[PDB]
């Protein structure tokens, strides 16, 4: 269904400063968080924030295929998929070994070009879709 | 305990190795058309379902409720004026299966929105290692 992004503990999660909870009758513990943020959503959120500190630290995208088994003719956004996919190809070690190996080896790429720094490459399809977002999206 | 990894499943009752655990009350036997009791769920289940394209189908269904493996992503859902088939062959394939092979839920689990994260909802992790579940009727 389509939520609403309240923007709770937005900029808390952004930040990387460690900061903790309190847990299911328990002590609280302050983690560094480390981890990579991704959203895979089919409808859209609400973004109700201003300030230069929000709206900086985000990227948009839409996705301009669509996946069915029957593919309309000349149609490459909408085009052939494979649902054994989804269902199968998991219980493959080969196909996974081979994802891990491609994930390590673009890993090392981007660290012997960008120095490690994601932040030193960028895309013209990318910061296009996230300024017509920043722009729409307002009431 | 049966195999089923070969056509026709192997009944081994001798050693063996296999890391089962697992079972269900009712003895094996094999499938004997003349069996008088045989006869009377082939004529009940006809009744039930004339449609003989029909019932193929919805026996080809349940019968994969066997097998523990992965299964591919289908939903079933049949329903009827009221005093019908329902709820008669539903309790014979429960009881077949077995506690430790079948056991039953809720309609919560769907008609719930979204359970928050404090709450406990222990109906998510039931059907661990179960082939077959069912709802029953509702007022």
């Amino acid at each position: 269904k389509s939520e609403v992004l309240n923007t709770s503990r937005l900029k808390e999660m952004v930040n990387p400063g460690d900061v903790t909870a309190r847990e299911l009758n328990q002590k609280q513990e302050s983690f560094q968080m480390t981890a990579t943020m991704v959203a895979a959503s089919n409808y859209n959120f609400i973004i109700d924030t201003t300030d230069h500190g929000t709206w900086r630290r985000l990227r948009h995208y839409r996705s301009k295929v669509k996946f069915c088994h029957n593919p309309d003719p000349s149609n490459p956004y909408e085009k052939k998929e494979d649902p054994r996919f989804i269902h199968e190809y998991i219980m493959d070690p080969d196909c996974q070994n081979a994802f891990f190996s491609i994930l390590v080896y673009f890993w090392e790429k981007l660290q012997k070009e960008y120095n490690g720094q994601i932040k030193k490459v960028f895309c013209p399809t990318i910061e296009s879709e996230t300024e017509a977002y920043r722009k729409s999206q307002d009431t | 305990v049966l195999s089923i990894e070969t056509i026709p499943a192997k009944l081994i009752n001798h050693f063996h190795e296999h890391p089962i655990h697992q079972y269900t009350h009712i003895c094996y036997v094999p499938f004997n058309p003349e069996n008088p009791w045989t006869k009377l769920l082939l004529n009940a289940l006809q009744d039930i379902i004339p449609e003989l394209d029909a019932r193929l189908w919805i026996m080809f269904y349940l019968s994969t409720a066997i097998f523990r493996g992965l299964k591919e992503a289908l939903m079933l859902l049949w329903l009827g004026g009221g005093c019908n088939g329902k709820t008669f062959l539903m309790r014979l394939v429960a009881m077949v299966l077995g506690d430790h092979y079948a056991s039953k839920l809720n309609i919560s689990l769907l008609t719930s929105c979204r359970e928050t994260a404090e709450k406990p909802n222990s109906a998510f992790m039931r059907l661990k290692g179960r082939g077959y579940g069912y709802f029953e009727e509702t007022n």
